[PDB]
């Protein structure tokens, strides 16, 4: 098992390099590290934790395939918040959630749980 | 959610390699 997130396991300047090169190669992506929330205790953790997601996707769209993805049923409590926070408009395309909630390091962070607060 | 991959020497032979990758 490893501990540690993204930002523990990676300097704030390898993470910047990583968001460049992905930003020259995949320009119409934004970069999303998806979490569980620390103490997370309901849902599973996901296999991966790095995505590549497409500027049109809003969080409505995404919230549905992490959510399928994590073989949720479908009554199932789950919230994404980003850049700590729960979101109020989840029709907003990524790209533009990134505009306003992108980490220094060029990354979009989330979290998921089992509530808002 | 880490791996550690080990790779193992003195395997002769020939041209196939082995690695023990250990994914905690």
């Amino acid at each position: 098992p490893s501990e540690k997130t993204f930002k523990q396991r990676r300097t704030f300047e390898q993470r910047v390099e990583d968001v460049r090169l992905i930003r020259e190669q995949h320009p119409t992506k934004i970069p999303v590290i998806i979490e569980r929330y620390k103490g997370e205790k309901q849902l599973p953790v996901l296999d991966k934790t790095k995505f590549l997601v497409p500027d049109h996707v809003n969080m409505s769209e995404l919230i549905k395939i992490i959510r399928r993805r994590l073989q949720l049923n479908a009554n199932q409590a789950f919230f994404l918040l980003v850049n700590g926070h729960s979101m109020v408009s989840v029709s907003t395309p990524i790209s533009e959630v990134y505009e306003s909630e992108k980490d220094e390091d060029g990354f979009l962070y989330m979290v998921y749980a089992s509530q808002e607060t | 959610s880490i791996v550690d991959e080990f790779e193992e020497l003195g395997e002769q032979e020939s041209d196939i390699d082995e690695f023990d990758l250990l994914e905690g």
